[PDB]
């Protein structure tokens, strides 16, 4: 989805900040002031470990028309993050007739 | 009469929303940085305003004068006027700019060769050719308190803030630089100051199904927060110089057929509250450089041959209007009744009054009228004891032939005067309020003040 | 020694009240910027303005001089009114201020020992002046109606010794009339008396006309509804009667306003005639000497002369003048701009007609007893801010654009169409090389008819030279273009200009043709009527464009500074940041147009000034982050290298640096905002570097420097500027500050100096300073030094 090069100058993201350059006499600086900018979310997203009380079932449950269903269930996630964690998080998925 | 809209342009520039995210958003056309490069961004440069604003280099006062002299010499004599602005975010442009802009436009009409922008609205305000206020376009980036302030200032009356779909995916993957829920708060913000305020929509975008696109513009007009006085759609099209063309040539993007889009249209326009004024469905398009997509000049022409067939017809302001005068008095009408409805809409109570024909859903005129909240005033005016605010006076009422034993030949001129007793009526005994307050053109300033208002900043407003 | 002020190119305002002339004396004194310039038409020599007199602060609008008397009032933006008194025959002085109206001043209108001032804050001030002392007292303060009224143009009579009246419009339909009566110091029974009838709309042009037989005149208005009227008045005994105490039939226009103005003093005014057939609205109403004639200006740049009809009783007009079709700079269909003031006057039997154009530039007219009619050479100038400065690379015709992309291309005139010397030769604008939508920032020059130019987008332009402008210039300017038979012909004349055309979709509709001068340098006008002057006002806008030739990328914004290599092969340019990134420099090759790979990253904010060496060896590099180097050049692949540099120069940032000449062995100096000048002397005994000699300090910061081609007596010369507009005139040799002088603040532009350049072409002696300032002002200075 990225696409952020102009040619004739350095641009694409990661590290490229500016397009409206502007002065001042007493070295003004910072857009400071807009909040909530780039709907990118700001660090990693968070992981998905599971309470103690709850239970350990197997669920299933389909739709209005009956044409797709869902499961749910517990995986066991490697997180490459740390090669000796492993998390248990509760997910479904999606299947069809 | 004479009611006129005179378009005008800015100098080109860049909206800063790129910086952060690389990019203009997918779907914007052309720009400087394309190879047009003397144009604002989302137009070509090859409409007519943008041929007139070429010739001046893009000056306001030119352009102005120019289009105001070829519409007189054309047929019509105008005495009314509304100012809109295009291209881009004019918002962005430093201070001096904005303030030369606005103070040419004013002494384009009012005939002034000063400068002190008070004095040039001072004078605009004891003036021939009336202004009926101005159409800024911004981003929900730039509509803080320091800006609002200065459109409040400059004379402007409604926004168009566009926000092009509900779902969070949809915000970061078309490169547009603000997460969805803070349009509710600047909504929230923006209401409270007397702006009306006006959104744009499309129904087809990349990842984006049939389904989604149903149920978003359902919770649009369902949810409180959403619920907005007008509307636009925006049907996607894909121009070849776009960042929608590439996915088309990578093969990442496909377009709905005839029937899917016409049967959506269909079913959206069944659902329209009585109170928001669809603009337009069948929108303006440069023509031959689309590549996908379906015909756009025809869509309602079909639309309404739907509804005809399923049933539950339009009911927005623009297909119930009957004009200020003889657009459809070859019949005389029937019964005439007052219609007041109540609703919640971010944050505070709101009522809309209307003066309608209920037997055939015709529509003769109406009034808007805000209670202010405590938790988003902010106005050294609002925030000093309980006031309501009417965001918007409409009297096409100002017809000569009625229903139900019209006057002789006073014929409504004391019509509007009705509305007005009507909405101090609940505001001295409903809100209980103790200061009421009226948002207008400059231009305007002395139809409300006839009545008993005063003037206080950039209001005018009167106790109880 | 001494100097002389060669030029002086400033524009006009876009107001109405703003032009003026003193009838005894003929001078033209208009406001302009912040100043009031003065000029005089009649003289053999076709100088142009000559001195413009400082003092206010924020922009004139109204200027009014005493009608046969030793005063004049001037009022400005600032909310303040100035008193001015002839202090020399052709120069004046403030003398009083006025501290009254926080809000400002509209309308102005003065008779002797009267004031008439119209403050906006819709309030009506009539001042009286002393016996003896020259300080104009406050008389009265008044009001027409508070809160719906604000006044527009005022005007006087004196129908008395002690008996006045005085006429009010603006923002209404109606023409008030008050009278009042003189005392000591003070007016006594001051109040409205008459509301005229009329038009339906803002009443814009008042005119009293001078009393020939006494008591009975005509007053004249004319109103945004395009149409002008007539208003005749009347004293007692000689006032129109039958309206009371007779069967007469009373129509509902043609009612008779009558008003005992005291015990013994009646008027009577009555409704004359109607006036119409305009295009837009009038903007000036002037009257006449010796006819019952007028001169109307509209919003559509055309001229009429209205006249009385001895056949048929309603005026009908005489002359139409302004035919051409013109609207702003670039013309599509119809005509615009306007006329927005007007003077009419005639010397012997030449009428003569001067209105103010749309890009300030000043229109006249003369003519012959009403029936043949012929333009004379008028003024043009910049309307905004002035950047840059350029030279041309021989030492002649220089470039001095401004912020309103209106490019200039002056030249002396030395050929007086006499084939000979002009007596005292006079400089004038002889080409507008380029217009278009952006500011065009800089702009430099690398051969005699070949320049580079950028304004606010992220490209570089390089421009030609068409046929016309050559042989005008070798015929006028007149000094040899060699080989200039190589360029091909070019056209005059584009509907839209982004630059002039150099190719055969079009031509030049000008044949050749020696009209008049033929006595220098015959037949080497380039096909065009050969003229008497420089081009003309109407010539400038559409004919006298340079085409351009390449275009070049490379930057990531707006265009900030370049410069040329001596061996007029390379150049190098810059862009404006404050990103490490951004902050570096690209090269190109003349004979390629090409950009060269490697970069030149040393700073992290703008790039100020870019200067080459004396020779192509080495690159100065300075910015605002006070840190500056020299790069080394290689001469094989012309690519470059960071050789020297220094981070700690001053404290404030820094704004211009100058080289020297190869002579005194490669010095080059430093200004910064620390309003310290800093002088960088080379030294390699200890280390090969280069090293600080001295610096002087001033009481404000300075703004540019530039240093003489060469040396004079073992001594070279140094120009430094300030912010505050002053200049310092500098002698100097190794450690020695001999000042020279610094110049008079009665010549000096009063706002902040940009660009300072020294010329090379001595010629007559002496030698040629260039001058551009932020105060919409460009000037020439001539050094005669001994
Ligand atoms: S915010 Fe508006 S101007 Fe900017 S890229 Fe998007 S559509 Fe274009």
């Amino acid at each position: 989805v990225g696409w952020g090069k102009k040619e004739t100058q350095f641009r694409g993201k990661g590290a490229r900040a500016m397009e409206r350059e502007a002065l001042a006499s007493l070295k003004a600086s910072g857009l400071v002031g807009n909040q909530l900018r780039d709907p990118t979310m700001p660090y990693m997203v968070d992981t998905g470990d599971v309470t103690a009380l709850d239970s350990h079932e197997i669920t299933i449950s389909w739709r209005g028309d009956c044409d797709y269903f869902a499961v749910s269930s517990v995986e066991e996630v490697p997180d490459e993050d740390d090669e000796t964690k492993s998390i248990k998080r509760r997910a479904f998925r999606v299947f069809s007739r | 009469s004479g009611i006129a809209v005179v378009a005008v342009m800015c100098k080109p520039h860049r909206c800063p929303h790129i910086a952060y995210t690389g990019n203009i958003c997918v779907y914007c056309p052309g720009g400087p940085d394309s190879d047009f490069e003397y144009s604002t961004q989302s137009y070509t440069g090859y409409e007519p305003t943008s041929m007139r604003a070429i010739r001046a280099r893009y000056d306001p006062y030119e352009q102005a004068r120019g289009r105001v002299e070829q519409l007189k010499q054309l047929g019509h004599s105008i005495d009314k006027v509304e100012y809109v602005l295009m291209g881009g975010t004019f918002m962005s442009l430093p201070k001096e700019y904005r303030e030369d802009f606005i103070v040419k436009l004013h002494n384009a009409l009012s005939g002034f060769n000063g400068n002190d922008i008070d004095e040039a609205i001072l004078y605009s305000q004891q003036s021939l050719t009336k202004c009926v206020g101005i159409t800024i376009e911004t981003r929900p980036d730039y509509c803080t308190q320091t800006h609002l302030d200065d459109m409040l200032k400059y004379g402007c009356t409604r926004l168009e803030i566009g926000v092009q779909s509900l779902y969070e995916d949809v915000a970061r993957d078309t490169n547009r630089g603000h997460t969805v829920r803070s349009v509710c708060e600047t909504f929230a913000v923006s209401k409270d100051a007397g702006y009306k305020v006006v959104s744009h929509m499309m129904p087809d975008l990349p990842n984006v199904g049939m389904e989604r696109d149903i149920e978003q513009f359902k919770e649009y007009f369902e949810n409180p927060d959403f619920r907005t006085d007008g509307l636009k759609i925006y049907p996607t099209l894909v121009i070849r110089g776009t960042g929608l063309y590439e996915l088309w040539k990578t093969g990442r993007y496909k377009s709905y057929s005839a029937n899917a889009l016409v049967d959506l249209v269909a079913r959206i326009l069944a659902l329209v509250p009585p109170w928001t004024r669809i603009y337009r469905v069948q929108r303006d398009i440069p023509m031959p450089l689309v590549t996908s997509g379906v015909d756009n000049g025809n869509l309602r022409e079909l639309a309404l041959a739907r509804m005809k067939d399923l049933g539950t017809t339009c009911r927005d302001v623009r297909t119930r209007e009957v004009g200020i005068q003889e657009v459809h008095h070859k019949v005389q009408p029937d019964q005439v009744e007052l219609i007041r409805r109540d609703y919640y809409a971010n944050g505070g109570w709101e009522t809309f009054l209307s003066y309608e024909d209920p037997k055939k859903d015709i529509l003769i005129g109406l009034l808007r009228l805000r209670k202010a909240s405590k938790k988003y005033t902010y106005r050294k005016e609002f925030t000093s004891q309980r006031t309501s605010i009417v965001r918007e006076l409409h009297v096409y009422g100002s017809v000569v032939p009625l229903h139900s034993r019209d006057p002789r030949k006073f014929q409504h001129q004391g019509f509007g005067t009705l509305l007005m007793e009507e909405a101090e009526r609940i505001a001295k005994e409903e809100h209980g309020s103790e200061k009421i307050s009226v948002i207008s053109g400059v231009g305007v300033r002395n139809y409300y003040g006839k009545l008993g208002y005063e003037l206080d900043g950039p209001y005018m407003s009167k106790r109880i | 020694e001494c100097i002389t002020p060669e030029a002086i190119f400033i524009g006009a305002n876009k107001q109405t009240q703003v032009s003026d002339i003193h009838k005894v004396k003929k001078i033209v004194a208009f406001g302009a910027g912040k100043t009031i310039a003065l000029w005089d038409p009649i003289e053999p020599n076709n100088k142009g303005v000559y001195a413009t007199l400082k003092g206010h602060e924020a922009e004139v609008t109204c200027v009014r001089f005493v009608p046969d008397s030793d005063f004049m009032v001037s009022a400005s933006e600032d909310h303040h009114v100035k008193i001015w008194k002839f202090t020399d025959y052709s120069h004046l002085q403030c003398i009083q201020t006025i501290q009254h109206y926080s809000k400002t001043i509209v309308a102005l209108s003065a008779l002797p020992s009267l004031i008439s001032v119209g403050c906006a804050d819709g309030t009506i001030s009539i001042w009286r002046q002393n016996i003896q002392n020259d300080e104009f007292g406050l008389a009265h303060e008044f009001t027409i109606k508070k809160g719906f009224f604000y006044p527009l143009c005022l005007s006087l009579s004196k129908v008395e010794e002690k008996k006045y009246l005085l006429a009010i419009g603006g923002t209404n339909v109606n023409v008030f009339i008050a009278s009042f009566i003189l005392s000591d110091s003070g007016i006594e029974k001051c109040r409205v008396v008459a509301e005229l009838e009329g038009h339906e709309d803002w009443v814009k042009s008042l005119a009293f006309r001078h009393q020939e037989t006494p008591g009975d005149y005509l007053l004249c208005s004319g109103s945004q509804d395009r149409y002008i009227r007539l208003w005749r008045i009347r004293i007692n005994d000689l006032i129109d009667d039958s309206e009371e105490d007779s069967k007469k039939l009373t129509l509902l226009s043609n009612k008779q306003y009558k008003f005992q103005i005291d015990d013994e003093l009646r008027v009577g005014i009555n409704f004359e005639a109607l006036i119409m057939g305009h295009d837009d609205w009038i903007s000036s109403l002037q009257w006449h000497e010796s006819r019952l004639q007028l001169l109307a200006a509209t919003a559509d740049t055309s001229l009429m002369v209205w006249e009385p009809d001895e056949t048929s009783g309603i005026w009908v007009c005489s002359l139409r003048l302004g035919e051409m079709s013109s609207k702003g700079a670039s013309t599509a269909t119809g005509s615009s701009g306007g006329f927005w003031s007007c003077l009419w006057f005639t010397h012997e039997r030449m009428d003569f007609f001067l209105t103010n154009g749309k890009t300030g530039s000043w229109r006249m007219w003369a003519t012959k007893d009403n029936i043949i009619c012929d333009q004379r050479l008028g003024i043009s100038g910049a309307t905004k801010d002035v950047t840059d400065i350029a030279w041309s690379p021989s030492g002649e015709y220089l470039l001095a654009t401004s912020l309103d992309q209106t490019t200039r291309l002056f030249a002396p005139w030395i050929y007086d169409a006499s084939g000979r010397k002009r007596e005292i030769a006079t400089w004038h604008e002889f080409s507008r090389p380029q217009i278009h939508g952006y500011d065009m920032i800089c702009v430099e020059t690398v051969t005699d008819t070949r320049f580079v130019s950028g304004g606010d987008e992220k490209i570089l332009r390089s421009f030609d030279l068409p046929k016309g402008v050559a042989g005008m210039l070798q015929k006028f300017v007149g000094i040899q273009f060699e080989e200039k038979s190589e360029m091909p012909d070019s056209a005059t004349v584009p509907v839209l200009g982004l630059s002039n055309k150099a190719g055969e979709d079009d031509a030049n509709e000008d044949d050749e043709e020696e009209e008049g001068g033929n006595k220098e340098t015959p037949d080497i006008t380039d096909p065009l009527s050969l003229l008497e002057c420089p081009p003309m006002e109407d010539q400038l806008q559409r004919h006298l464009l340079w085409p351009e030739v390449e275009k070049l990328y490379g930057h990531g914004f707006e265009i900030t500074c370049l410069d040329i290599s001596p061996d007029q092969k390379l150049i190098a340019s810059a862009c404006r940041s404050n990103n490490v990134q951004n902050a570096v420099i690209r090269i190109f090759s003349t004979e390629n147009w090409l950009e060269i790979k490697p970069a030149l990253p040393f700073h992290s904010l703008t790039i100020t000034r870019l200067k080459f060496s004396k020779d192509g060896k080495f690159l100065l590099s300075v910015c605002r982050d006070r840190k500056w180097a020299l790069w080394e050049r290689n001469m094989e692949d012309n690519t470059f290298e960071l050789r020297f540099k220094n981070e700690k120069p001053h404290t404030r940032i820094i704004w211009d640096a100058d080289w020297a000449p190869l002579e005194f062995g490669n010095v080059f100096v430093t200004a910064s905002r620390d309003k310290t000048v800093k002088v960088w002397r080379h030294q390699k005994e200890p280390a090969d570097d280069y090293v600080l000699e001295a610096s002087i300090k001033h009481t404000k910061a300075v703004t540019a420097i530039s240093i003489h081609d060469s040396m004079i007596r073992e001594k070279i010369l140094i120009s430094v500027g300030l912010e505050n507009g002053e200049i310092y005139l500098y002698s100097y040799t190794l450690g020695k500050f001999e000042l020279i002088t610094q110049l008079n603040e009665d010549i000096t532009p009063a706002d902040k100096i940009t660009r300072l350049r020294w010329s090379h072409l001595k010629r007559n002696g002496k030698l040629f300073l260039g001058v551009g300032s932020s105060d919409l002002s460009t000037r020439i200075y001539s050094l005669a030094y001994e």
